[PDB]
């Protein structure tokens, strides 16, 4: 039983890519660049 | 904690723009209409019922009560 070597390797590569993608989802401290303008 | 993440969602620009445009045009014509109705009600309208004086034949628009309807 267990993973075949190809399945193992594909899983590691896919999870490295997924962790990179998830890390790229964070926002920088300036990311929500909000434009200001008004008119008891 | 600086764990702020990006929320994936469809664009709200076009729906918001349509709602703003529709509200703008509806209000553009309806605010003067409401103001005019209020002024007519306060300063002019609400005729009172009276008997027809003898020998006088009223006009067709004199049988109605509200000034706008008249
Ligand atoms: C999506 C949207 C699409 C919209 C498409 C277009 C809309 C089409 C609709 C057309 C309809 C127009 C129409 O027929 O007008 C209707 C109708 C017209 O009446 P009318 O037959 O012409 O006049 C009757 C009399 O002949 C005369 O009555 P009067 O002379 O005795 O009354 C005086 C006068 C004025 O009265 C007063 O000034 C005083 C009376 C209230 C004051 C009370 C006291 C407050 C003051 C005290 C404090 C200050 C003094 C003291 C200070 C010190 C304090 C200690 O009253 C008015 O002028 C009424 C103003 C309403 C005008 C609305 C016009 C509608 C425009 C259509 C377009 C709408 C576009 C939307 C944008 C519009 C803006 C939002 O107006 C109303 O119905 C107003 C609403 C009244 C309801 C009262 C509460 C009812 C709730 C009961 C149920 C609750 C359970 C739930």
């Amino acid at each position: 039983s267990g993973y075949t070597p190809d399945e193992k390797l594909r899983l590691q590569q896919l999870r490295e890519l997924r962790r990179r993608w998830l890390k790229d989802q964070e926002l920088s401290p300036r990311e929500p660049v909000l434009p200001p303008r008004r008119v008891t | 904690h600086g764990k702020r993440l990006f929320i994936i969602k469809p664009s709200g620009f076009y729906d918001r723009r349509f709602l703003k445009l529709m509200r703008f045009y509806i209000l553009l014509t309806g605010i003067p209409v409401a103001i005019g109705i209020t002024l007519v009600n306060v300063f002019i309208g609400e005729a009172e019922l009276a008997d027809i004086p003898e020998g006088y034949v009223p006009e067709h628009w004199e049988y109605f009560k509200h000034p706008i309807s008249r």
